[PDB]
RNA sequence: ACUUACCAACCCGAUGCAAACUGCGAAUACCGGAGAAUGUUAUCACGGGAGACACACGGCGGGUGCUAACGUCCGUC
RNA sequence: CCUCCUAAAGAGUAACGGAGGAGCACGAAGGUUGGCUAAUCCUGGUCGGACAUCAGGAGGUUAGUGCAAUGGCAUAAGCCAGCUUGACUGCGAGCGUGACGGCGCGAGCAGGUGCGAAAGCAGGUCAUAGUGAUCCGGUGGUUCUGAAUGGAAGGGCCAUC
RNA sequence: GCCUGGCGGCCGUAGCGCGGUGGUCCCACCUGACCCCAUGCCGAACUCAGAAGUGAAACGCCGUAGCGCCGAUGGUAGUGUGGGGUCUCCCCAUGCGAGAGUAGGGAACUGCCAGGCA
């Protein structure tokens, strides 16, 4: 289906991350936007988040959702999370390949101080 | 005459024949010939009966046989010994328990129907009895 | 046509059960031919090469049932 | 069963070797591939395979 | 391009008014063109296939993907996983270019020619026709040929009905009866 | 291409059958935890000494046989 | 020796009871990362048909799994590709299952290695058949031993036939 | 408060079907493609750069009982114990008590974070 596809692509990892019980950094992408969330291991509550859909992170990006944009969100959730002392996490591509705008944001996360 | 055209296995166990019948009331014709006994009609029986039944009404009517063999039944030959492998399927039986409705019949005056059923009955190894359609 | 012959024993089936002081790592449930009959859950998993469910850490045996439509699952709660 | 017992041997000194088998026919080329050598406690090229 | 262009300027125009769709999106569009050979005889002429393939290559922009036998069956003498045909999926520029050299200069070279059929529709606005002997394609060197072969293209479109599908190709010169 | 008081799968509705069917599903049995009464510890371990490894009928659930056998083979009392 | 029923919803359970398989295969048919998803029917399409390949639509695991049966498998255990050799050595809390000989499952620790950005996975293969104790003897390694002493022969130990 | 997106809980009273409805924003299709990166062929998918167009498709929401699903009561089946018979099967006392069907329910419920308009 496409969104259907992505999910089963996404499912194994997710599950192995739940098995392992680990606050996970969850990325999600869209033609126009890129979002990131740091989600407690219980799976049901998010500690930190950031995304190009927030007035700020955006009010100074050429375009939302592109390699550059991503980066901003990365470094965003990165700091925000570090703010709350959330260090150490596991990246969750959620079906998207680890490569695109996704790799930035990811990379930006590290270069911010996030552990993974 | 009458039996599975094919069978996942060649031979059945033997089991037992407890419990009341399941196909229990006239649901195709206007009259039935219900079991009322426990036991097993064999192929040559369901037929012998069927025949009698038929040649009786003559041309007319419709007939339905609700039971059907599908049960192997073997027989160790004569002067052979005990044991050396299970015997050979010799004929087929349908297990029938009290309540089983055996035949149904259709395009015929009550009377004749009974008449016919009385005749087919006398070919059966189990006691039986005549049933009418019933609204519910 | 020359019938007979049979595998043997194999045992198999649940061996621990219910709450139960499942020790450090007991083979509680060994219905191999499964990794399916029962599924690796909570602080018990491994599920060994023959689909055998075992205690990954000592506690009480669980048995639950999740949402890929039923689907069994045995786990180990702390006692 | 037709398939032969090969014997992979440590490239290092060590009289060490793993022991297996190959279908000598379909796979005529002396089988090589790395494995752990315990006397030298290192991963060395093991060779030899019919 | 070209034909693609002809599609937007005129055509969608045509089809919108034919059927007054609410949304332009609702207007049928040629999705892809998947032309396939199907050697059948590579089971004996392993080399015949390579020919066919290189043929589809010539005719169509680029590299033909060879198809195995989905499953083995004794009727036609074929083992499962047997190279027994090759195909090509066309999209964007290359799909249009061939949609044109197709009706523009090749469908014409067909025998005597007297029109394609407009009943060759799967029931959901998708075409399908045969060519029985390529050659009609200039890209093939007649003096270098090795057999008549012939392929078969089928046009897959977003039409919901043959009614519509027809109208679509109907609006490119596209021959027909 | 049509046809034919030929047979006709699948599909739909209606009706049954299954040890080697099951989108249901008991009674019991078995496993675990606590608890009380009650039992010449009936439990477990280790050690001394054994005998026994031809069983029979009866009830219940079955296989085999003919739901034959004071038959035959298992379960359980 | 393996799968099913007989077997009475824990295990186990007999018969010259009912049915079938094994005595192998694979250096990829193992590992991992990334990816993908059958069968069957209707319809349209050169040669091409009832049935080879192409398209669409229903379908949704009835397909597939080297191989019997059963139980599993979509997070796939099915299908493909890149890089590989964890088909690693030493061990092993703690379980199973056996009268016994023994067989089996196992996280975790040490060294060292592959895949992956990472979390991480890997001590063969969806699992359960694919096997032969002891003796004697051979081959490699190892001063452990070595009949006055030094050696040697032979013996031990580890691997293996 | 309405709307949307993301991550879960529960895992069909949560689904399918028919009807209706939404695009400022979010989603989606969409545009472009030398390039990152991709096609055992194909920018379909994966992907990057975008935003002229549309909410057709898909997606969400609202309605709707055709089907799915859930589902009593009462009876029936079986069955532990104790008795009994006309013992291939059955009955009585007592305890447990289905499956199917019937009436009926049903067009989910719910938590964290964010974004849009009020
Ligand atoms: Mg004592
Ligand atoms: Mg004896
Ligand atoms: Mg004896
Ligand atoms: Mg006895
Ligand atoms: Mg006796
Ligand atoms: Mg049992
Ligand atoms: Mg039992
Ligand atoms: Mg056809
Ligand atoms: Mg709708
Ligand atoms: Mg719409
Ligand atoms: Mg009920």
């Amino acid at each position: 289906d496409k969104k259907s596809a992505r999910i089963r692509r996404a499912t194994r990892a997710r599950r192995k991350l739940q098995e392992l019980g680990a606050t996970r950094l969850v990325v999600h992408r869209t033609p126009r936007h890129i979002y990131a969330q740091v989600i407690a291991p219980n799976g049901s509550e998010v500690l930190v988040a950031a995304s190009t859909v927030e007035k700020a992170i955006a009010e100074q990006l050429k375009y939302t959702g592109n390699k550059d944009a991503a980066a901003a969100v990365g470094k965003a959730v990165a700091e925000r999370a570090l703010e709350k002392g959330i260090k150490d996490v596991s990246f969750d591509r959620s079906g998207f390949q680890y490569h695109g705008r996704v790799q930035a944001l990811a990379d930006a996360a590290r270069e911010a101080g996030l552990q993974f | 005459m009458l039996q599975p055209k094919r069978t996942k296995f060649r031979k059945m166990h033997k089991g037992r024949n407890r419990g009341l019948a399941q196909g229990t009331d006239v649901s195709f014709g206007s009259f039935g010939l219900k079991a009322v006994g426990r036991g097993r009609l064999t192929a040559r029986q369901i037929e012998a009966a069927r025949r009698a039944m038929t040649r009786a009404v003559k041309r007319q009517g419709k007939i339905w046989i609700r039971v059907f063999p599908d049960k192997p039944i073997t027989e160790k030959p004569l002067a052979v010994r005990m044991g050396k492998g299970k015997g050979n399927v010799e004929y087929w039986v349908a297990l029938i328990q009290p309540g089983k409705v055996l035949y149904e019949m259709d395009g015929v005056p009550e009377e004749l129907a009974r008449e016919a059923f009385k005749l087919a009955a006398a070919k059966l190894p189990i006691k039986t009895t005549f049933v009418t359609k019933t609204v519910m | 046509g020359g019938s007979t012959r049979n595998g043997r024993d194999s045992e198999a089936k649940r061996l621990g059960v219910k709450r139960f002081g499942g020790e450090s790592v007991l083979a509680g449930s060994i219905i191999v031919r499964q990794r399916g009959t029962k599924f690796h859950a909570g602080a018990n998993v491994g599920c060994g090469r023959d689909h055998t469910l075992f205690a990954k850490a000592d506690g009480k045996v669980k048995f639950e049932v999740k949402g890929p439509k039923n689907r069994k699952f045995i786990s180990i709660e702390a006692e | 069963g037709i398939r032969e017992k090969i014997k992979l041997v440590s490239s290092a000194g060590t009289g060490h070797f793993y022991t297996t088998t190959k279908n000598k026919r379909t796979k005529p080329e002396k089988l090589e591939l790395k494995k752990f050598d315990p006397v030298v406690r290192q991963h060395v090229i093991y060779k030899e395979a019919k | 391009a070209k034909l693609h262009d002809y599609y937007k300027d005129e055509v969608v125009k045509k089809l919108m008014t034919e059927f007054n769709y609410n949304s332009v999106m609702q207007v049928p569009r040629v999705e892809k063109i998947t032309l396939n050979m199907g050697v059948g005889e590579a089971i004996a002429d392993k080399k015949l296939l390579d020919n066919a393939a290189a043929d589809l290559a010539a005719i169509s922009g680029q590299k033909p993907l060879i198809t195995k036998a989905r499953k083995s069956v004794a009727g036609f003498k074929i083992r499962q996983g047997y190279p027994i045909g090759c195909k090509v999926t066309l999209r964007g520029e290359r799909m249009w270019e061939f949609f044109e050299r197709l009706i523009t200069i090749a469908v014409p070279r067909i025998r005597d020619f007297r029109g394609l059929s407009a009943k060759s529709f799967d029931g959901r606005g998708n075409y399908s026709m045969g060519v029985r002997e390529q050659i009609i394609f200039p890209e093939i060197d007649y003096d270098k040929v090795d057999r008549v072969r012939g392929l078969d293209i089928t046009i897959t479109t977003t039409a919901k009905s043959d009614e519509e599908g027809r109208a679509l190709l109907a609006a490119f010169d596209f021959p027909f009866r």
